[PDB]
C-alpha cells in the first residue's frame, strides 16, 4: 500500500515546486551569484533507456546518495552565503528552502526504504565515482536542485510508491 | 503582531499553557507560552532549545510580550532554515536554574493553524436556485490541496443559528440545496488542515457573506 | 518517418522557420528543420553539434529528405545514449561556410509530443452540467498521472467559433456546461505531459465524437 506521505504526488511536489522557482529565479542571476568555489554537486541526467532496464534497487542508490550529495551542496551554499555582504537579495529564501526541503525530503525517502536498499545494493566494491560535476554559482546550484528533485528523485519515488503484496 | 496575538490566544484556549507552537504557511514556526508576569529576568529567564532529528542542538531567541491578558508571552521563531515538515523536532525550555521547564517533540506539519480563507461569495444557482459558495483558501499558502474547510450556515426569521459543512480538502466549493425560501442567509468559512499527512487547529472564521433566497 | 511524419508536420505547421526537436518515449529525440532554401545545399551543407552538461562536445548525423513545397527537412536522431533528460543539452546548427543557423538548449523532458488521447465518450447529464465527457490517455505511454489534456468545443458552424477546456493533469473525464440546446456539437481533446518534471507541445487532436442538445 502507498508507502505513505511521500508517495502523495502534492506532497512531493510542494518541495518540486520550491525548487522550479528557485532554478526559475537564480536565471535573471548575473554576476551576483558565485560560490566562489567549486562545489560538488550529483550527475542529474536520467537517461530513460538504460534507467528503465537497470536493477531498481540501483534508481534507490542513485536518488539517496545523490541527494545527501546535494544537501552537501546546499549546505554548504548557505555557510558560503552567511559569510560576506555579497549581492543577491532573493537568495537566501531559497537556500533556507532548499535546505528545509531537502532534511524533509532525505526523511521521505528513507521511509520509502531509499536508504536501506541503497546502502546493501550498494555493498560491494564498485568502480571509482568517475564523474565529479560541480557548480561555481548558486545558478547552476539551484538548477541541479530542481533538475535532481524533479527527475530521478520523482522517477524513483513514483516506481517505489507501487508496492503492494506478491 | 494581532493575528500571531490573536492565534496564541486561540492555543491558550484549546491547548495547554504549556509550550504551544503552530505553522501559518508550511515556512515557519513559532513557540510559546505565557506566564504570571514576573520582574526582570525576562527573555534571559530562560534559554530555548530546539533539535531537528540527527542535526546538533540549537538555540533560539526568547522574545517577551504583554500579553493582552496580563500577563507575559515569552516566544521564538524558528530561523527558516530550521522548519522542516515530517521531521521530529524536540524542543526544550530551561528556566535560569538549569531546570528544565517545558519538554516536546512534534511535527510541525501536525501543528499548523492557517490563515483564514478570503473572498468568500455567494451565487444562486445555474437555474437550479441553490446557494453556491465559492471562497479563496489561505493566501500564500501551500498544500492547498490539503486543506479542508467547514461552512457555517445561519439565518432565518430571527432564528438564524447556524448549520456547519464539511467541505472536501482542496476544494473551495460549496453547494447548499436545502435553504429555505425567501429567507436572507449569512455563511463564513473556516479552514484546517487534512490528516494524517498534515494537523492543526481550526483557523479563525473567513469575513461572512449574506445572501437572500 | 510515419507517425513520425504527422508529429513532424504537426510541429511545423505551428512553427515554420525555427529549429524544432521532440520526444515521444523520452527515449528519443529528433531535432529537424525545413529550408525554403534548395539546390547548392548538400548533404555537408550543415554540421550538427550538441552538448549534454558536462559531457564533451558531439556532431550528431544528418539527413536530409524531399519536404513540404519545394523544401528540405533536415533531421538529425539523437543516438539513444544522449538522450539523457533533467540536464541541458546545447545544440548548435552551422552552415558548411561557418555560418551559424541556430543554437539553443533545451531539456529533453521538456519537449515531449504525445500521441493523441482515444476513446472519447461525450455523453449528457439529466443535471446542469449538460455534458459529461470522458476520454483515455494517448495508448502506450507510461506516467498517465501527469499528462495535462485540453479539450475543444466545436459548434454548428454558421459561425459558432470554440471553446476550450483545459483539463487538469491526470483527470480523464470533465463536465461541460452552458451547452446550447438544439445544437450538435463535437468534442475532441489534446494531451501533454505536464510540468514540473515534463513539458512539450499539445498533441494531434484525438478522433471527434458530436452530440445534440
Amino acid at each position: 500500500a502507498p508507502p505513505r506521505l511521500i508517495c502523495d504526488s502534492r506532497v512531493l511536489e510542494r518541495y518540486l515546486l520550491e525548487a522550479k522557482e528557485a532554478e526559475k529565479i537564480t536565471t535573471g542571476c548575473a554576476e551576483h551569484c558565485s560560490l566562489n568555489e567549486k562545489i560538488t554537486v550529483p550527475d542529474t541526467k536520467v537517461n530513460f533507456y538504460a534507467w528503465k532496464r537497470m536493477e531498481v534497487g540501483q534508481q534507490a542508490v542513485e536518488v539517496w546518495q545523490g541527494l545527501a550529495l546535494l544537501s552537501e551542496a546546499v549546505l554548504r551554499g548557505q555557510a558560503l552565503l552567511v559569510k560576506s555582504s555579497q549581492p543577491w537579495e532573493p537568495l537566501q529564501l531559497h537556500v533556507d528552502k532548499a535546505v528545509s526541503g531537502l532534511r524533509s525530503l532525505t526523511t521521505l525517502l528513507r521511509a520509502l526504504g531509499a536508504q536501506k536498499e541503497a546502502i546493501s545494493n550498494s555493498d560491494a566494491a564498485s568502480a571509482a565515482p568517475l564523474r565529479t560535476i560541480t557548480a561555481d554559482t548558486f545558478r547552476k546550484l539551484f538548477r541541479v536542485y530542481s533538475n535532481f528533485l524533479r527527475g530521478k528523485l520523482k522517477l524513483y519515488t513514483g516506481e517505489a510508491c507501487r508496492t503492494g503484496d506478491r | 503582531d494581532p493575528k500571531f496575538e490573536s492565534k496564541a490566544a486561540l492555543l491558550a484556549a484549546r491547548g495547554p499553557e504549556e509550550l504551544l507552537c503552530f505553522t501559518e504557511r508550511l515556512e515557519d514556526l513559532v513557540c510559546f507560552w505565557e506566564e504570571a508576569a514576573s520582574a526582570g529576568v525576562g527573555p534571559g529567564q530562560y534559554s530555548f532549545s530546539y533539535q531537528l532529528e540527527d542535526e546538533p542542538w540549537k538555540l533560539c531567541r526568547l522574545h517577551q510580550a504583554p500579553t493582552a491578558r496580563g500577563a507575559v508571552r515569552f516566544w521564538c521563531s524558528l530561523p527558516t532554515a530550521d522548519t522542516s515538515s515530517f521531521v521530529p523536532l524536540e524542543l526544550r525550555v530551561t528556566a535560569a536554574s538549569g531546570a528544565p521547564r517545558y519538554h516536546r517533540v512534534i511535527h510541525i506539519n501536525e501543528v499548523v493553524l492557517l490563515d483564514a480563507p478570503v473572498g468568500l461569495v455567494a451565487r444562486l444557482a445555474d437555474e437550479s436556485g441553490h446557494v453556491v459558495l465559492r471562497w479563496l483558501p489561505p493566501p500564500e499558502t501551500p498544500m492547498t490541496s490539503h486543506i479542508r474547510y467547514e461552512v457555517d450556515v445561519s439565518a432565518g426569521q430571527g432564528a438564524g443559528s447556524v448549520q456547519r459543512v464539511e467541505i472536501l480538502e482542496g476544494r473551495t466549493e460549496c453547494v447548499l440545496s436545502n435553504l429555505r425560501g425567501r429567507t436572507r442567509y449569512t455563511f463564513a468559512v473556516r479552514a484546517r488542515m487534512a490528516e494524517p499527512s498534515f494537523g492543526g487547529f481550526w483557523s479563525e472564521w473567513s469575513e461572512p457573506v449574506s445572501l437572500l433566497t
